[PDB]
RNA sequence: GCGCUGCUGCAGUUGAAACGCCCGUAGUUGGCCCCCCGCCGCCACGAGGAAACGGGAGCGCUCCAGGCAGGCCCGUUGGAC
RNA sequence: GAAGGCCGGGGGCUAGAAGGCGAUCAGACACCACCGUAUUCCCGGCCGUAAACGGUGCCGCCCCGCGGCCGGCGCGCGCGUCCCGCCGGCCGCCCAGGGAAACCGGGAGGCUCCGGGCUCUGGGGGGAGUAUGGCCGCAAGGCUGAAACUUGAAGGCAUUG
């Protein structure tokens, strides 16, 4: 039987979409299939900031970031705990 | 009424019409309600006893709309203006 | 010990305000107490059968755990037929239960005629069809005579219900003896909604009841 | 592509008339589909219509009351044989007490009645009940 | 007929004003939208309908067959004194299942007529209603789904002020139509009452 | 039996089954409108042309399967259609 | 007319069928590590297949309600890239209705109350997409496409363990 409307995947007025390898295994996944995350943080972990500020020289130095994107396949992502498998009511709910 | 040859009816009973759809109300359609609207004196302020009686069957109900066939079939039957 | 009713109907039917199951049904009021039809029955006109007997199972840790399953109907071979259900661990009770629920659910069948109208109505009044399952059924309005054509399962259920002259067609797996029956029961029970013009007229409403 | 502007115009009144309408609009205003709405209006099942011009098939409007539960037609009019109704009749109505079969004549369009009346036959169009 | 301090009790009780959602099946009791979103209603409608409605009621020979349904907080108090001059019954509170088709409920009833200030809050007694052949009447805002809803009064539904002032001019007008109160005098009980006192 | 060959009257998302898509000839199907003329189809009637079989009016081979006989004062006895 | 593959010429960095080598294993010529040929890129030309899927043919009519996005147009005002509409397109939820059900509801609705037009396919499971012929192709292979024999179940959606 058919499990999911969307087929397991966000794909609309098209037939092929382009491609990208998963971030910790390498394989080859389409676009629109892959689970995406995006994350900023500081180089610098938040338990050593003050010490790293203290060490600088420069008056109001800021801090620089860390602005990645994040691609896994669904089996890492399950794997990985970034997904749960969800009960049959529940699949329904699109919040973060 | 369905006559035999002699004309005399046979129908063991005649059920109800929906007021609004002229549609028959069955022995089991348990949505089917009717109700009645009171007439009011030439002073007012009082009701002379003679209800006008209405009846919708449950189909009409499910999909809306008795309210506008309602108050059609008031001015109809009521100068309710 | 005695019959004390526990809704406003049975109490009217307790005392002698009703005076006939059709000043009943004209209203579609549902029916809880089956002391109801009896008190228009008095006698038992009344007839019972049991259609069928089944066993249902339920898998569980430790073996397994069966039931049973009932099929009843009941009518007084005029014009009314019900058909109901009941499920137990035990035959007896189920079959008490499946007939008590019968009693509770019936309905008035209409009847007509073939071409001449002569004497008491002896077919269906017109084409009737109904739907359970995977079953379908259609009743056709046969000439005085004809018999009932049917199956021995469904030609119980129209006599139990009054006629003596009908035409049947059955589709699906009909090898299933409840949906059969439920299909003509549909099919009977939407008999007195289907208008036809002789009831055309128009009639005013009554205040009373 | 459009063809049987009967079918339509049957099929948008019956489904008005399902949810209890009282006033529907038809694109086409063909002759065939105002001798099926006469016959209608005779019988009692459909009362008033009006004919709306606008020199591009003009518009009709029409009137329910309930009543009517079907309505249909038949696509490839077969030839019916004056003697050769009453299997029709069967298969086609509920019942030989009431209901209304067309069909084209050389003596124009009238029902199963009339013809076998006359008994001659024709072309049939449609039914209703 | 609309008296103007009716309509000015109305307009100091936020009673016309609506929500930014709109229904078709409501759109005839719509005067205008304002800037904002929010939605507008028609005061003699609305009236109309309470008269209308109160005709219906007082057309019940029995009032105690009559059933009040409010499980929002703020409607209680209405409801009670409503019950209370117009010899009613109250269901306030939550609403269990089986009250009208288990007789074996101990709170069990056969009612005539259903009263509800809220379908999404009360539509599940709406349900049961339409188990046991029951008509029903609402309060109804400007967005409401009609499902099983026989008569509707078009006013808002959230505000205790609005609210209370409803119920009171029902019960005025059924007093009036029973004989008790003639039109001329303005009734001894106050709107005040029934809206809901903090503390 | 069988609506498991489906004209009446099957199925085609998941059971067996919509060609990967477009163009396109034979083929099939084709909006509305003219009041009376001619032609094709169509409907009704009629002629003409073998019986038996089949349907069917009448006749008591003791009934019947059958046959066209048979009674007295028989339609010109009948064997119609 | 994807990818792979083939013919003739170019070019030659990544990855990488075949192949080799180290581990793991009872064995491991597989999964993991490393090296690496054809190929992957360009031109000209063949092949003509995919879960080539929305597993749902094309044209056409009616159809509860709510909401989002895209393009164009118009209306109103307090002029904001405001809100009120029209056309066309891509989507989500859903009342009726339908169905064996999962579910569809911009139909899988209007169908045993069983007739809008055209085309194609299927008739229990295997043997078998096999044999034998025919056509196309450099080839790999593609289109078309049986029988004997065998067998009593194979399958679909859903429920409890
Ligand atoms: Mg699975
Ligand atoms: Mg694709
Ligand atoms: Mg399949
Ligand atoms: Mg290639
Ligand atoms: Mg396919
Ligand atoms: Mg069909
Ligand atoms: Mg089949
Ligand atoms: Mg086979
Ligand atoms: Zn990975």
């Amino acid at each position: 039987p058919v499990k999911r409307r969307n087929n397991g995947r966000s794909k609309y007025n098209c037939g092929h979409t382009n491609i990208v390898r998963c971030q910790n295994c390498h394989r080859c996944v389409p676009k629109d299939k892959v689970i995406k995350r995006f994350t900023i943080r500081n180089i610098v972990d938040n338990t050593i900031a003050d010490d790293v500020l203290n060490a600088c020289v420069i008056q109001g130095f800021a801090i620089p970031k860390l602005y990645n994107k994040v691609q896994y396949c669904v089996s890492c992502s399950i794997h990985n705990h970034i997904v749960r498998v969800r009960s049959r009511e529940d699949r329904k709910i699109r919040t973060p | 009424g369905m006559k035999n040859s002699s004309g005399v009816v046979v129908d063991a009973y005649i059920p109800r019409k929906c007021s609004a759809t002229n549609r028959l109300i069955g022995p089991k359609d348990h949505a089917a309600v009717q109700l009645s609207v009171a007439r009011v004196n030439d002073k007012g302020k009082m009701i002379e006893n003679n209800y006008v009686t209405f009846a919708f069957c449950g189909a009409i109900r499910s999909r809306g709309g008795v309210d506008s066939a309602f108050m059609l079939l008031a001015q109809e039957h009521g100068l309710m203006e | 010990e005695e019959w004390h009713p526990s809704t406003k109907l049975g109490r009217l039917v307790k005392a002698g305000k009703i005076e006939s199951l059709y000043d009943i049904f004209k209203y579609s009021l549902p029916i809880k107490e089956t002391e109801i039809i009896d008190y228009f029955f008095p006698k038992s006109e009344l007839a019972e059968e049991v259609c069928n007997i089944m066993s249902v199972q339920k898998q569980t840790t430790a073996g397994q755990r069966t039931r049973f399953r009932a099929h009843v109907i009941v009518g007084n071979r005029d014009g009314f037929i019900g058909y109901g259900a009941g499920v137990s661990k035990e035959v007896a009770n189920a079959i008490k239960k499946a007939a008590k629920n019968a009693r509770l659910n019936i309905v008035p069948v209409r009847r007509g005629f073939w071409g001449g109208k002569l004497g008491d109505p002896h077919t269906v009044s017109s084409k009737l069809s109904g739907k359970c399952g995977s079953v379908r059924v259609r009743l056709i309005p046969a000439p005085r005579g004809a018999g009932i054509v049917a199956s021995p399962t469904v030609a119980k259920v129209l006599e139990f219900a009054g006629v003596s002259d009908v035409f049947t067609r059955q589709s699906g797996h009909s090898r299933t003896l409840m949906n059969s029956v439920g299909a003509v029961y549909n099919a009977l029970k939407s008999s007195y909604s289907i208008l036809t013009p002789d009831l055309w007229k128009k009639e005013q409403l009554d205040h009373v009841q | 592509v459009r063809i049987n502007v009967l079918r339509d115009a049957l099929k948008s009144i019956c489904n008005a008339q399902r949810i209890g309408k009282k006033q529907v609009i038809v694109r086409p205003s063909s002759k065939v589909i105002i001798e099926f709405l006469q016959l209608m209006q005779k019988n009692g099942y459909i009362s008033d219509f009006a004919v709306v011009d606008n020199h591009r098939s003009n518009r009709i409007v029409v009137n329910l009351i309930g009543r009517l539960n079907k309505a249909g037609v038949i696509s490839p009019r077969f030839d019916i044989p004056a003697n050769d109704i009453e299997k029709w009749v069967v298969n086609l109505l509920p019942s030989r007490l009431f209901g209304h079969i067309i069909l084209t004549t050389s003596q124009g369009i009238m029902d199963h009645i009339e013809a076998q009346h006359r008994q001659i036959g024709g072309k049939v169009i449609g039914y209703f009940y | 007929q609309l008296k103007e301090a009716d309509v000015k009790k109305m307009l100091v009780a936020t009673t016309h004003l609506g929500v930014r959602n709109i229904d078709r099946r409501m759109q005839f009791y719509i005067f205008d939208r304002q800037k904002d979103g929010t939605f507008v209603f028609n005061l003699q409608k609305v009236w109309a309908k309470i008269v209308f409605a109160a005709r219906i009621l007082v057309t019940i020979d029995d009032p105690a067959e009559i059933a009040v349904v409010a499980n929002r907080p703020d409607a209680q108090r209405a409801i009670l004194k409503f019950c209370k001059y117009t010899h009613a019954t109250a269901f306030p509170g939550r609403f269990i299942p089986g009250n009208f088709t288990n007789r074996m409920n101990p709170n069990y009833c056969e009612p005539r007529l259903l009263l509800v200030n809220d379908p999404v809050v009360d539509r599940q007694a709406i349900l049961e209603a339409s188990y046991v052949n029951i008509p029903t009447i609402s309060l109804c805002n400007s967005d409401a789904n009609l499902k099983f809803i026989d008569v509707a009064i078009p006013c808002n539904n959230k505000t205790p002020m609005s609210i209370g002032l409803i119920y009171w001019l029902l019960a005025r007008e059924v007093l009036r139509l029973k004989g008790s109160i003639s039109r001329t005098e303005e009734w001894d009980v106050k709107p005040d009452l029934f809206v809901a006192l903090p503390e």
